[PDB]
């Protein structure tokens, strides 16, 4: 037993004195400055600058691997050489009835995310992108992070110019969105020769990657006619109008995660208020929720609906 | 000079910045009662000692002191006419 | 009726430094490029060879000049 | 009995280390800063110089406990980190906006209040208000009795003080004031001059 | 109210802040501001933004006059030629 003790003491012991060699060590690192390959002067030297702002020229320690140090590469130099060091980068359905959405839109979002050989093999180049308008809203502000799950894909939501920013961003992102095959840019609420130069990038500027980039959006005032001619936006969607029968199918989904005794009559609450809209829904459901908050329901009781339903249809 | 914006017991340690090149953690000049150091205040440090030697006053921005007029112009009521009104109201607002 | 498609094809058939870049700049605080563009050509055109320069689209600086004053 | 001499021996290379350790947060150029990220075969860091040093050796403690973004003992010329270091009113003096009155309190007070029965509905209360309108429709003086009726920590924001990465820094700061206290109440006053 | 305006991002403010800790220390003291339009009596910001300095300099006067906890016993008047151009925010009483 008193032996015992003795083993584990030997284990702190050298524990210890184990930092103690690991802090001396490591209390002699000088560190080093960070800075960016700005160009790669000579397969020798390469002109660097430091994060500071000064701009210096200084080369390879013993194999910096210049292959992969191309013009624009994070690397650490010695502040008494400056030599290259280590270097380091740094619901399917959730508006009730999508027949309208489940149907041209996944068969001209999908189809020419698939085969490209059966178009290049027809000669023709797949369509790039559609456009969808109607009611703003369930149409707009709807059932457009909805598409990422249709297509089960993570998408890039994008919001003359100030200095033609949009574009270059915009490209300098689609290398990014063309690393993900299955990756859908979603340029919603989009909105002289930056929409026309916008026209310019889908033709060129890398856009043969197989990615569907849909300017689905009312939000454009302006309507380019270039666009729309075949080809650039293959054919436009028009939102369905709501039928208050989709409104019912909404009601029931968004009721879903809702606590409620379950005696709701539907059909009762969606003709009470006119939301028309599958946000307007969910404003319905959510003051339902306060309203049975309040007097602190757990459930929700029917009336509470009829004055949500009431309150919205103001 | 340099601004004080913390201490912490035992050893003080205040976190000094000078004007607004960098935080040091310097200690105490030797010659200086603990008392005196305190939190958010000008005091003084030598840059090799590093150490706190003496407290400063607080600063004055001799901007804003000689902004103060500290002098009386010598216009009295009696010049002004026809204002008798604003006068009146001015004064309900700034004397009375 | 066959313009843009022209210049991209004397684009990908010559020898010079083409260097469009002309997108119409209306702009707010650097106004008048029109040399701070033309002389880079020139320098580039002296710099590697003889440029060409190519757009539409230039009808809105057109103009007539008329009231001097607003 | 050799183990009692290993335990001697570690009142040994401590002493030292100790003395050279506590040179560096004493040192003029300590510029004790924020670490810009952690990384592994090491530490970067924004020295309060604004210089982003990159260390092979992580630093001399423990790299656990190095959160990205904290106070970093930059070491004086190695830039090595060394230490972390410490880090009246009613609701009856007001008319015309009584309903906004009863939606600001729902909307903020009710999870102060009970939030499990927005937990049970499955619905939870948003988070941050806003109030706009014309400069006379009162908002300051509403804010002011909330804070002043309900019991919790006002935290008062403005566009001008905030600017001066200094804004980003007094902002992050004020938000982990507020995220340390469970109850916070934060008054951002005409937002519009930051958020330009 | 040139004095105010530094070439300094919201050095402006800075200085407003001073002469409203000066006043604070101060008792029963009257400020008299001239030429107001000159210290950002305006609030077009357009895109461009080019005032955002003087903007945000005036942001930090209204507010230390008025909001919260002011002083209340400090008396200020103010002289401008043309205070239609004047913004909303000073001009609405409480604060004027
Ligand atoms: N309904 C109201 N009841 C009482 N006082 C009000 C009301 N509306 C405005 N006020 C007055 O206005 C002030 C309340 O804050 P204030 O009006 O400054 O905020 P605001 O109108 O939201 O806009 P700002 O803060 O930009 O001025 C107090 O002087 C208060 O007496």
């Amino acid at each position: 037993g008193r032996l015992k003790e003795l083993r584990e003491q030997l284990k702190e012991l050298t524990k210890q004195y184990e930092k103690s060699e690991n802090d001396l060590k490591a209390l002699q690192s000088v560190g080093q400055i960070v800075g960016e390959v700005l160009k790669q002067l000579t397969e020798e030297k390469f002109i660097v600058k430091a994060t500071n702002g000064p701009r210096y020229v200084v080369g390879c320690r013993r194999q910096l691997d210049k292959s992969k140090l191309k013009p624009g590469t994070r690397v650490a130099l010695d502040m008494t050489t400056l030599t290259i060091m280590r270097y380091l980068p740094r619901s399917y359905s959730e508006i009730g009835g999508l027949s309208e959405q489940i149907r041209e839109l996944r068969e001209v979002i999908e189809l020419p995310l698939t085969n490209p050989e059966l178009f290049q093999r027809v000669g023709i180049i797949p369509p790039k992108g559609c456009l969808l308008y109607g009611p703003p809203g369930t149409g707009k502000t709807l059932l457009a992070r909805a598409v990422a799950s249709q297509l089960d894909c993570n998408f890039l939501k994008v919001v003359d110019k100030y200095i033609g920013e949009s574009a270059r961003l915009i490209r300098e992102m689609f290398n990014y969105a063309r690393d993900h095959q299955p990756c859908i840019i979603f340029m919603d609420e989009i909105d002289q020769r930056t929409l026309m130069e916008l026209l310019n990038q889908m033709d060129g500027f890398d856009t043969l990657h197989r990615v569907k980039m849909i300017m689905a959006t009312n939000r454009p005032d302006t309507l380019d006619p270039a666009l729309l001619r075949p080809g650039r936006l293959d054919r436009k969607i028009h939102i369905d109008l709501p039928n208050e029968q989709a409104r019912l199918d909404i009601l029931k989904i968004h009721a879903g995660p809702i606590t409620k005794h379950g005696e709701i009559d539907y059909e009762a609450i969606v003709k009470l208020s006119d939301g028309f809209n599958g946000a307007d829904l969910r404003n319905v459901c959510t003051e339902a929720g306060m309203f049975a908050i309040r007097a602190d329901h757990d459930f929700v009781v029917q009336e509470d609906f009829m004055k949500a339903v009431r309150k919205v249809a103001d | 000079c340099t601004k004080i914006i913390n201490a912490d017991s035992e050893d003080p340690k205040y976190i000094i910045n000078v004007k607004q090149f960098a935080k040091f953690v310097v200690d105490l000049s030797d010659q200086v009662a603990p008392t005196d150091i305190e939190e958010g205040m000008r005091v003084g440090v030598d840059r090799n000692k590093y150490q706190i030697h003496i407290p400063l006053p607080p600063k004055i921005d001799p901007t804003v002191t000689m902004m103060q007029v500290e002098e009386k112009p010598d216009v009295t009521y009696s010049d002004v006419g026809g204002c008798k009104e604003q006068i009146e109201k001015l004064r309900e607002v700034v004397e009375t | 009726c066959g313009k843009t498609m022209l210049a991209k094809a004397v684009a990908h058939h010559t020898t010079a430094a083409f260097i469009r870049v002309v997108g119409s700049e209306f702009v707010q605080k650097y106004l008048g490029e029109g040399p701070r563009m033309v002389r880079d050509v020139f320098r580039l055109a002296k710099e590697n060879a003889p440029a060409i320069i190519f757009i539409d689209e230039i009808d809105a600086i057109a103009t007539k000049r008329f009231d001097a004053q607003t | 009995v050799l183990r009692v001499t290993h335990e001697l021996q570690a009142m040994k290379d401590k002493i030292k280390e100790n003395s050279e350790k506590i040179k560096v947060n004493k040192t003029l150029p300590y510029l004790v800063s924020n670490v810009i990220e952690l990384l592994d075969v090491c530490a970067v860091i924004k020295t309060s110089t604004r210089q982003t040093y990159f260390l092979p050796v992580i630093g001399l403690v423990d790299a656990e406990k190095l959160k990205p973004g904290d106070l970093v003992g930059v070491n004086k010329d190695s830039y090595l980190i060394l230490e972390t270091l410490p880090t009246t009113e009613q609701y009856s003096d007001i008319g015309g906006l009584d309903k906004q009155i009863q939606e600001l309190v729902e909307a903020i007070v009710l999870p102060m209040n009970h939030k499990e029965k927005f937990e049970n509905l499955g619905i939870q209360p948003p988070k941050g208000v806003l109030m706009y309108g014309p400069p006379g429709t009162g908002k300051t003086l509403l804010a002011r009795a909330c804070a002043a009726q309900t019991k919790a920590t006002f935290l008062k924001l403005a566009g001008p003080q905030l600017v001066q990465g200094d804004g980003a820094k007094l902002v992050r700061d004020a938000f982990a004031l507020a995220k340390e206290k469970a109850p916070s109440i934060i008054f951002i006053d005409e937002l519009d001059a930051i958020g330009t | 109210g040139s004095e105010l305006v530094q070439k300094y991002v919201g050095e402006g403010a800075r200085m407003v802040r001073e002469l409203f800790e000066m006043a604070r220390t101060k008792k029963a003291c009257l400020i008299f501001f001239d030429e107001i339009d000159a210290i950002g009596g305006a609030r077009f910001d357009d895109g461009a933004g080019g005032d955002n300095e003087v903007q945000r300099t005036m942001l930090e006067l209204i507010n230390q006059l008025d909001g919260f906890d002011p002083r209340g016993n400090i008396k200020v008047l103010m002289a401008t030629n043309r205070p239609d151009t004047l913004d909303p925010a000073l001009m609405r009483p409480g604060r004027l």
